[PDB]
């Protein structure tokens, strides 16, 4: 009864998730490293910014 | 949101007067409390500031000494005690809410006013008193400033109010830039320390009236004449 | 700063000055976790204890024994992770019963948890008076070699029971304020007064190395 | 019957994995052993927020990077201006028992909850100059574990029953309920565009889902304990989990998989938060040792370390402009560090 | 020359060229172990409540008021009297003088506070009180007395000795009774004190524990002066007091803070 509907509903969750299409994690990777150094001038954690343009200096 | 102020009248000249401001629906002792003043006929001049918690409390050059704000919070009543009138302090004087937090809105909520009757400074100018518009057409007003209002915290201080005929005043800009609550969006401000222009897109009827700046970069609070829109 | 910032500071400092009045009442007020399967137990202390003193999910109680503030929480990994500035933990366990070996499961679980390292523990018995009821008709328990005065004064049954609870503990230390509690309320407060006094005092004194 | 479903499952579940297996072609530390060294990143205290009077369990920052919100157990939430170390609120609470803290990414609204059940929104923007309980969101059986919002008007929230929820404030009901965990949902991070979001959840599962479907999207697994924190990559393909194992993770939602362990031999204490840096390069992980750390996410080496809590950092979180790291312990103390 | 000078108002002769000796040397290792001591603290000081707080700020302003103290005991033991009317001989009597006192004054804080929180059990006072009450009795009192002593002992040339720099006194006015009034005294309350700590405690083995961790820094030591000062040609109080009370910075190193379990484990994982 019960134990039947959950296993149903684990069975078309999973059914749902499998027929997604991925990418190759090479190319993910890549991706990653793309956007954070197109955006390493604009991260002051990384790249400290000068004391001036500072608001907690 | 309800400020009540009671205590006008006729008095003689000297002698004192106690004027006491109702509020009522808002947590009183969270804000602050101006007393702002408008002569007869002229603009409108600031008097005197009591602070959340009494702490601080600061006069104009007229009246320091001479004019005691006070507050009873759990009564929920701002008083003005006025020691030795002169013919000069004939006026309306209005209860002007405030807050002070980050991206708060001092000067929001002004009440309807008592008429008491006796029978440096920055200095901010006025480009002219009246202007003749057209509803429908875009207009801008101006003042200058005497002291650049543009502090090191990034903020210009600075004020527009808007008076319609016969009501009491109604923030419009706060800080040269934001908007009020209430306050239409055809509205904006710009400028720069020493001079600055408020810009109405499609005015329309009952935005005829007077508008008014004030600088809040350092106690007194000066305003200037303001400028009439009339159609 | 400038005219609006020193009018914020001033907010904030009034903020700073509740806050510390909230520090001063909450730093006298003192914890005692409430556990047990014994519902009509915990019921019955949470009314005397009131009585005395005031004169769903988690039920906090709030009251002064003699002008100390107890606050008794009387509720879970995850619930307990907010319950380390507890003074102590009661277990309300009937002494009447099986249901000894469900509630010394129970206290095995709570005694030992990391979080209570440095909690104090209290083991109310409630019911001695049934206690003696079915010392009078023996109930045996034959599951371990202490059944040896099992049908016998109630002493001996009372023994067995408090080693039982000191059985599975793994942090000692800090002793079990044993009690063995009837109808009378006042030194049912007495107690628990008692207990959480000496915990704090051995605490104080061990972490100021005497 | 039932077997047969079960075994069902379990095929499913090898070919996910076979999946999973394919697309692992070569690793983030293969691809970035050639790239520069973060450095030696150790940046300071600036602020030390304090005057809470007892543990922070959470903060949140606002939009504009100055304000912040912080929820403590001593029944109180206080908002914070960064740059000037002011107190802009304190709200009473009606539970002293508060987890989750968010602030609304307008600015008007905030919101707590925890174990007393309800999620509580509290409207800060009102004529009346008081923060005032503007909705409570009623409906879960547990405690309330994190609580985010999207809009001004909807907000998502997870709870110690199993479940999360999408809620319309102005209705209070529940316009989705996002059901599949088995154990209770901790933590979860929502998506910058606002349309996925996903949920840690003492499981060793999280999970990606869809805000206006209702359902589990992808299911990510690999941690040995409890996922006690969880943060999207700046960009919303990529989430990074802290655990009880002490090992943060970084998973691509494309990927469906693993791609950076971050684990230090020395390191045997859970990990609390998790929060990337503006461009993604940092990851920030506070731990149960007192301490959180600063990870080069692309390399899994820790480019530094912010030590200065005297308790567990049990939350953490980055500017929207990059500039502060704000930390939060049991010690009562909440600390900016640029 | 003698440690026993700091109370006795004669040292018997037939005991110098030892006691002298021990004196120094105990003085010697005083002094560098109070020198770890302020470097052992700033190792492990910042590696759990209002507790051990201030029982780290009595320990640093002890073994600071103590390494200071023998500093300016050394020095004043080769500083002559018959040369310096005014100056250094009575500048060294001073520091000596109200940093003593500043000891003892700080030890009786941390005595107060054990008594505090054994009887006040269920009381709190904030952290910044404390500190204040701890400075302004600690310190606040000896600099109140010694000002007191130098105004009015200075004029008729008593309040400094004629063999060592320190206090003199003959039968008359008695400047001596400015550091044995109230150091004893202190020392006295502390012993009342470390009774009721022993009554509140392996019960044996903690009692053992706690008296020995408790009394050379609550000064207990400090209490031999007594026979040095009732009877003084004992000729036996000098060696015990020389040998007990010179190696307290020694004992509050190898006692007061190494027997700390916590302290133990971070001194070893830290330094080797």
């Amino acid at each position: 009864t019960a134990s039947i509907a959950q296993a149903r509903k684990l069975v078309e969750q999973l059914k749902m998730e499998a027929n997604i299409d991925r990418i190759k994690v090479s190319k993910a990777a890549a991706d990653l490293m793309a956007y954070c150094e197109a955006h390493a001038k604009e991260d002051p954690l990384l790249t400290p910014v000068p004391a001036s343009e500072n608001p907690f200096r | 949101v309800q400020l009540v102020e009671s205590g006008g009248g006729l008095v003689q000249p000297g002698g004192s007067r106690k004027l006491s401001c109702s509020a009522s629906g808002f947590a009183f002792s969270s804000f602050g409390m101006h007393w702002v003043r408008q002569a007869p006929e002229k603009g409108l001049e600031w008097v005197a500031y009591i602070s959340s918690g009494s702490g601080t409390i600061y006069y104009a050059d007229t009246v320091k000494g001479r004019f005691t704000i006070s507050r009873d919070d759990p009564k929920n009543t701002l008083f003005l005690q006025m020691t030795s009138l002169r013919s000069e302090d004939t006026a309306m004087y209005y209860c002007v809410r405030s807050i002070y937090y980050y991206g708060s809105s001092p000067f929001d909520f002004w009440g309807q006013g008592t008429t008491l009757t006796v029978s440096a400074d920055i200095v901010m100018t006025q480009a002219t008193s009246s202007v003749p518009v057209t509803p429908g057409e875009s207009v801008s007003i101006s003042c200058r400033s005497s002291k650049s209002l543009l502090h090191s915290n990034g903020n210009t201080y600075l004020y527009w109010f808007l008076q319609r005929p016969g009501q009491s005043p109604q923030l419009l800009i706060y800080r040269m830039s934001n908007l009020a609550s209430g306050v239409p969006d055809r509205f904006s401000g710009s400028g720069s320390g020493t001079a600055f222009t408020l810009t109405i897109s499609r005015l329309e009827a009952e935005d005829v009236g007077v508008y008014y700046c004030m600088q809040h970069l350092e106690y007194p609070l000066t305003f200037g004449a303001g400028t009439k829109l009339e159609l | 700063l400038s005219a609006e910032d020193k009018a914020a500071v001033e907010r904030s400092k009034m903020i700073d000055a509740l806050l510390a009045r909230e520090r001063r009442a909450v730093r006298r007020l003192v914890k005692i976790l409430l556990l047990g399967a014994d519902n009509s137990g915990k019921s019955t202390f949470l009314k005397q204890m009131r009585i005395i003193h005031v004169n769903k999910g988690i039920v906090e109680h709030d009251f002064v024994i003699k002008k100390i503030p107890f606050k008794m929480v009387d509720v879970r990994q995850k619930w307990f992770q907010c319950f380390d500035g507890i003074t102590s933990i009661l277990f309300m366990v009937d002494s009447s019963d099986n249901r000894l070996v469900e509630s010394m499961n129970d206290f095995e679980t709570i005694v030992n948890n990391k979080l209570f390292f440095n909690v104090s523990i209290i083991l109310f018995l409630n019911k001695m008076d049934l206690l003696v009821e079915k010392v009078k008709t023996v109930s045996i328990k034959k599951h371990f070699p202490d059944f040896r005065g099992d049908p016998h004064r109630l002493e001996d049954v009372q023994r067995y029971l408090v080693q039982c609870f000191d059985r599975k503990r793994r942090n000692r230390s800090k002793p079990l304020f044993h009690h063995f509690t009837t109808s009378i309320d006042t030194e049912n407060a007495r107690f628990i007064f008692h207990a959480v006094k000496d915990t704090i005092l051995q605490e104080n004194l061990k972490d100021i190395m005497l | 019957e039932l077997d047969q479903l079960r075994q069902e499952a379990e095929q499913l579940k090898n070919q996910i994995r076979d999946a999973r297996k394919a697309c692992a072609d070569a690793t983030l530390s293969q691809i970035t052993n050639n790239i520069d060294p973060v450095g030696r990143i150790q940046m300071r205290t600036r602020r030390t927020l304090r005057g809470h009077l007892a543990k922070i369990y959470a903060m949140h920052w606002g939009t504009d990077s100055r304000l912040l919100v912080s929820a403590s157990q001593d029944g109180k939430l206080i908002i914070w201006d960064s740059y000037t170390t002011n107190k802009v609120h304190a709200i009473p609470l009606r539970s002293s028992w508060v987890m989750t803290c968010a602030y609304a990414p307008s600015g008007n609204y905030v919101a707590c909850g925890g174990l007393d059940n309800i999620c509580s929104i509290y409207n800060l923007k009102t004529r009346e100059g008081n923060v005032r309980v503007s909705r409570e969101l009623a409906g879960h059986t547990g405690y309330l574990s994190c609580c985010r919002f999207l809009d001004d008007n909807q907000i998502v929230t997870s709870s110690g029953d199993t479940t999360c929820a999408l809620w319309d404030i102005e209705t209070g009901q529940q316009t989705t309920t996002f059901t599949g965990h088995t154990g209770d949902v901790m933590s979860l991070s929502l998506a910058p565009d606002t349309r996925l979001f996903v949920s840690g959840a003492c499981d060793a599962s999280a999970k990606l889902w869809d805000v206006r479907e209702g359902m589990c999207r992808q299911t990510f697994t690999g941690h040995e304990s409890d996922i006690n924190a969880i943060c999207f990559f700046p960009n919303g393909n990529a989430f990074a989990t802290g655990s009880d194992d002490a090992t943060c993770r970084l998973f691509d939602l494309r990927a469906d998989q693993e791609l950076m362990t971050y684990s230090h031999d020395n390191i045997i204490c859970g990990i609390t938060s998790v929060s990337f840096s503006k461009s993604g390069r940092l990851l920030l992980a506070g731990y149960d040792d007192f301490n959180c750390n600063v990870w080069d996410a692309l390399k899994a080496d820790r480019a530094g370390v912010l030590a200065g809590h005297d308790n567990r950092v049990s939350c953490l979180g980055v500017t929207d402009d990059g500039m502060a790291v704000a930390t939060g312990s049991w010690d009562s103390f909440l600390k900016i560090w640029n | 020359t003698s440690f026993s000078i700091l109370m006795s108002p004669f040292v018997p002769s037939t005991i110098f060229p030892v006691v002298k000796w021990i004196t120094y040397v105990g003085l010697g290792i005083s002094i560098g172990s109070l020198i770890l001591c302020l470097i052992i603290e700033a190792l492990f000081w910042k590696q759990k409540s209002q507790t051990s707080h201030t029982r780290r700020i009595c320990m640093v302003n002890i073994a600071l008021s103590l390494l200071i103290a023998d500093v300016w005991f050394i020095v004043g033991a080769t500083v002559d009297t018959t040369v310096n009317p005014s100056g250094v001989c009575t500048a060294a009597v001073f520091f000596t003088h109200f940093f003593y006192l500043s000891l003892f004054f700080w030890m009786l804080m941390l005595g107060i506070l054990l008594a505090y929180r054994i009887i006040l059990v269920f009381h709190h006072m904030a952290q910044h009180l404390m500190m204040a009450v701890g400075f302004c009795l600690g310190y606040g009192c000896p600099l109140i007395i010694s000002v007191i002593t130098i105004a009015v002992t200075q004029p008729s040339n008593t309040y400094k000795r004629k063999d060592v720099c320190w206090l003199n006194w003959s039968n008359g006015s008695k400047p001596l009774l400015a550091f044995v009034v109230p150091a004893l005294a202190i020392v006295a309350v502390n012993f009342v004190v470390v009774l009721l700590v022993l009554t509140k405690l392996a019960t044996i083995i903690r009692v053992g524990k706690s008296l020995l961790i408790l009394t050379p820094l609550l000064g207990l030591t400090w209490g031999f002066g007594i026979g040095t000062i009732v009877d003084s040609q004992n000729l036996a109080w000098h060696v015990i007091f020389a040998l007990l009370n010179a190696f307290q910075g020694f004992f509050i190193l190898c006692f007061g803070i190494l027997l700390d379990s916590k302290l133990r484990q971070l001194l070893f994982n830290k330094l080797s």
